[PDB]
């Protein structure tokens, strides 16, 4: 009769019809990744094409009803999911050189081999023969020489691609009615139709400004800290006026600053926390990792894990003769099928991804009664959050002791609490720089404020000002640096780990209020509190049905995203790098004064 | 996948207690006729079941079997088993032999 | 069958003994409604539909 019920019957007709198909590309895809075949890569290449095929033409029977005339809200938001042309509205052939130019950078980042010139007989990849050799050596030659030439080859390769992978996708996003690609990216925090809590896509970069704005204090007595211990491994490369060189962060791009734990430790002869040596003793297999991380999810009220996630999950490396991709994945197949693909070891790290990747799959399992189409994250950054903070509240060494992991008499003084803090300052404060620095250049470049020539020049002076990281030697244009990151070379949006470190630190601060607990923010366990499950279940149950600033009303009281909680997080960290900065210089110079 | 086995996803109105419907007509979603074939708001009534052994257990297959009970004025057939004590002679005994 | 096509099985003139089904261990749902399944193992109906 009337539209919106032509809708609601389409939208059924739809989710049935999109469940089972998307069930059999997701068990192609899993297939695929348990088990490295070229039939099973041929069936996920098939089913992905059927997959897409059948969503273009799901969309193209989507788009004949029109928006305004539907009133209810998640029915409204399914047809706003559904009628998104994606590349469709785009002609065939430059479609076609599109997906080409996605595909070849895929191969060309996947297979990219580099070695030194005059010693060509063997070659090193990027995983794991260069992701060793920048986290854990200490020579600047070595490390100047990887890092130079990866861009070299990278990005002389990927910058005529990249070229025109700016303007397929800028045309793409001003033939579906968005600015640039950025604005397309922004549409996903877009809330429209709720009053009070509508968000706009001009909104979201003004408050990545207002709270980078209270970020940059604390990450520049980090800079100033990490600047003075790098001047103390490395004499005289580092300036006291100016920026850090670039291949020194310990990591390939400077993602994150966690492999310069060893480096800038504050107090070494103070013991670590580390678990490793008392799983070891006990013998904790991984099945034992993942029994105590349901121990932990069932102790705050979330449902435990099914018989097929046990049945149907791989949680240790096959062997030899099989293949996998070792990469940590949750998925979420469909029909109620849920499974954790990791290559677990008896290691720290390996139990907090364990608690991450079981976070993600009880987010997944949380929405299972929504419709199809609103079975998402209500954002890009919750999906994460939900998972970071499990890796918060499992990192703990009040979490270690209960769980008998962590010595009873162990002391826990002030000493270890402040080189934990900087841990995880190394780990979550200085990824935030480096992600706004590259999501707003990236705004810039779609929205056509930088010019081509004239990419690289604004780079470096953003980096400078901004992350406060200067190049080794000039780049000119011929090199294409940005692109040698897995998310930006892949089509990937890079501002979901900035909202998921915000978000992380909101969750965790409405989370301890809903515990009790009354100590630091930092020393607080969710564990034991049914409240805090209950309060956290009830924005997990929603899903996309709600927007996200409705849902972070549910969860914290606040209508937008928030800095406090980061700074209330670090805060004894914070005075503690104010006590330690005082005869050094806080803050960096934009000038070539270290090295170029 | 088992896909042996179809529901009714749309009928116009409700169905009646112990109805069956096994017509596979077109059903007509919008004002447009369907003519027989589904085409634009038109759908086929009848969706198969995904079955699937690696399936959630709120996706996996269920047998129901629902016993309807009634009683009407005839004589009533379908009885339960009648449990019969051993017989004991010879004793001042409370007989029920049948009713 | 399928729940389109559900098929209906007429129980008569039989003895109909219930807790064979109610002491299975195979069945997940025993939902009675209307009537309680220890008095339906003496109890008498004139059909049964299954
Ligand atoms: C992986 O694939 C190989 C070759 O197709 C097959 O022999 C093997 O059984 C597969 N592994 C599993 C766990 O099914
Ligand atoms: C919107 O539709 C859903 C099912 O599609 C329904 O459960 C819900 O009650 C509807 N909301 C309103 C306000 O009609
Ligand atoms: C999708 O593309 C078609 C064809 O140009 C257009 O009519 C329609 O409005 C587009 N949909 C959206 C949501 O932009
Ligand atoms: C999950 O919890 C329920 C309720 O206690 C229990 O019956 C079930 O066996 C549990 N599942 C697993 C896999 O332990
Ligand atoms: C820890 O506390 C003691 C005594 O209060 C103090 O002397 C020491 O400097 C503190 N250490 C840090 C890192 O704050
Ligand atoms: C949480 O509950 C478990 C199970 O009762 C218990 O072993 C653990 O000690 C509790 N945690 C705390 C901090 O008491």
């Amino acid at each position: 009769s009337t539209i919106e019920e032509q809708a609601k019957t389409f939208l059924d007709k739809f989710n049935h019809e999109a469940e089972d198909l998307f069930y059999q590309s997701s068990l192609a895809s899993w297939n695929y990744n348990t088990n490295i075949t070229e039939e099973n890569v041929q069936n996920m290449n098939n089913a992905g094409d059927k997959w897409s095929a059948f969503l273009k033409e799901q969309s193209t029977l989507a788009q004949m009803y029109p928006l305004q005339e539907i009133q209810n809200l998640t029915v409204k938001l399914q047809l706003q999911a559904l009628q998104q042309n994606g590349s469709s509205v785009l002609s065939e052939d430059k479609s076609k050189r599109l997906n080409t130019i996605l595909n070849t950078m895929s191969t060309i980042y996947s297979t990219g081999k580099v070695c030194n010139p005059d010693n060509p007989q063997e070659c090193l990849l990027l995983e794991p023969g260069l992701n060793e050799i920048m986290a854990n050596s200490l020579d600047y030659n070595e490390r100047l020489w990887a890092w130079e030439s990866w861009r070299s080859e990278v990005g002389k390769q990927l910058r005529p691609l990249y070229e025109e992978y700016v303007v397929l996708k800028n045309e793409m996003a001003r033939a579906n009615h968005y600015e640039d690609y950025g604005d397309y990216w922004r549409g996903d925090y877009e809330v429209n139709g709720v009053d009070g809590y509508d968000y706009s896509r001009g909104q979201l970069i003004e408050d990545v400004e207002h709270t980078f704005e209270e970020i940059k204090p604390l990450y520049e007595h980090l800079h100033a800290y990490v600047r003075a211990k790098l001047m103390n491994a490395y004499p005289s490369y580092i300036s006291p006026i100016g920026c850090l060189p670039a291949h020194l962060l310990g990591d390939m791009w400077g993602r994150f600053w966690t492999n310069l734990y060893s480096l800038t430790v504050p107090f070494g002869q103070k013991p670590n926390i580390d678990v490793t040596d008392a799983m070891v003793d006990q013998a904790w297999d991984a099945q034992r990792i993942f029994k105590e991380a349901e121990k932990f999810f069932v102790s705050v009220g979330l449902p435990n894990m099914t018989q097929g996630f046990w049945e149907n999950s791989m949680l240790t490396d096959p062997g030899n003769v099989q293949k996998a991709v070792c990469h940590p994945t949750a998925w979420d197949l469909g029909k109620g099928d849920f499974r954790i693909l990791m290559c677990t070891k008896v290691t720290m790290d390996d139990f907090l991804t364990a608690h991450h990747e079981m976070g993600h799959i009880q987010y997944d399992m949380a929405y299972a009664a929504q419709p199809f189409l609103l079975r998402n994250g209500a954002n890009e950054g919750f999906h994460e959050a939900v998972g970071e903070i499990m890796s918060l509240s499992a990192a703990t060494p009040k979490h270690l002791k209960s769980i008998g992991l962590l010595s009873p008499d162990f002391q826990e003084d002030n000493e270890t609490e402040i080189n934990f803090l900087l841990k995880q300052a190394l780990t979550i404060v200085g990824t935030l720089p480096f992600t706004y620095m590259l999501e707003k250049w990236r705004w810039m470049v779609f929205k056509g404020e930088i010019p081509k020539d004239q990419w690289m020049k604004k780079w470096w002076e953003m980096k400078r000002e901004i992350v406060g990281v200067v190049e080794p030697v000039p780049h000119d244009e011929t090199y294409c640096d940005p692109a040698s990151l897995f998310h930006v070379s892949n089509d990937y949006s890079f501002i979901r780990y900035y909202t998921r470190t915000l978000y992380q630190f909101q969750f965790q601060e409405a989370l301890c209020q809903a515990a009790k607990h009354e100590g630091p923010l930092h020393k607080c366990d969710i564990s034991n509190s049914t409240e805090a499950g209950q309060k956290l279940f009830n924005m997990l149950r929603l899903g996309k049905s709600e927007p996200w600033t409705l849902a972070l009303e549910n969860v914290v009281g606040a209508k937008n995203m928030n800095v406090r909680p980061l700074l209330n997080y670090f805060e004894p960290l914070f005075t503690w790098l104010k006590d330690q900065n005082k005869n050094s210089f806080v803050g960096w110079s934009t000038d070539w004064s270290p090295y170029a | 996948g088992n896909y042996n086995y179809r529901y009714r996803l749309f009928r116009k109105s409700n169905l009646k207690p112990f109805e069956r419907d096994i017509s596979t007509e077109i059903y007509q979603a919008g004002s447009t006729p369907c003519n027989g074939v589904e085409g634009f708001n038109c759908y086929f009534p009848l969706q198969s079941y995904g079955f699937q052994p690696t399936n959630g257990v709120g996706y996996q297959p269920y047998r129901v079997v629902v016993l309807s009970f009634e009683l009407l004025h005839a004589p009533a057939t379908v009885c339960g088993p009648k449990k019969s004590t051993n017989l004991v002679k010879n004793k001042c005994v409370n007989f029920n032999f049948n009713g | 069958a399928s729940v389109y096509a559900w098929n209906r099985k007429r129980i008569s003139n039989c003895v109909a003994d219930y807790s064979v089904l109610y002491n299975s261990a195979s069945f997940s749902t025993f939902k009675c409604y209307g009537v309680s399944p220890t008095k339906l193992n003496d109890l008498c109906f004139t059909n049964v539909y299954a």
